[PDB]
C-alpha cells in the first residue's frame, strides 16, 4: 500500500500500480512500459 | 491516450506558442 515510505517514517499511500512504475524507472526502464503493459505485466506475474 | 488506464484530460501548457504568437 505504501512501498517504502512507511519505512522512514509516515506511511504514504500511492496507487499499487504506479508504485511498480516507479520500481522500474530506479532500475534504468522508462515509465511508460508499465502503463501500456499493465495488464500484461500483473498477469505475468502472477503466474510466475 | 488509449492504451493507459486512469488517464485524466487536462491542458498542458506550452510557453512557446503564446509568446511566440
Ligand atoms: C477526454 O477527451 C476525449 C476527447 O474529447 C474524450 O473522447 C470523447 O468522448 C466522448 C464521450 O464522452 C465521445 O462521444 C467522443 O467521440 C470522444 N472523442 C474521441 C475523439 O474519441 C474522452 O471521453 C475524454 N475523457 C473523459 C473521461 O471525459
Ligand atoms: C478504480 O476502481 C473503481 C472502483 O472502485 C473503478 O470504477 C475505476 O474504474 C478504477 N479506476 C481505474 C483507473 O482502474
Amino acid at each position: 500500500t505504501s512501498g517504502w515510505t512507511f519505512g522512514a517514517g509516515p506511511a504514504l499511500q500511492i496507487p499499487f500500480p504506479m508504485q511498480m512504475a516507479y520500481r522500474f524507472n530506479g532500475i534504468g526502464v522508462t515509465q511508460n512500459v508499465l502503463y501500456e503493459n499493465q495488464k500484461l505485466i500483473a498477469n505475468q506475474f502472477n503466474s510466475a | 491516450c488509449d492504451v493507459v488506464i486512469g488517464i485524466v484530460n487536462n491542458t498542458v501548457y506550452d510557453p512557446l506558442q503564446p509568446e511566440l504568437d
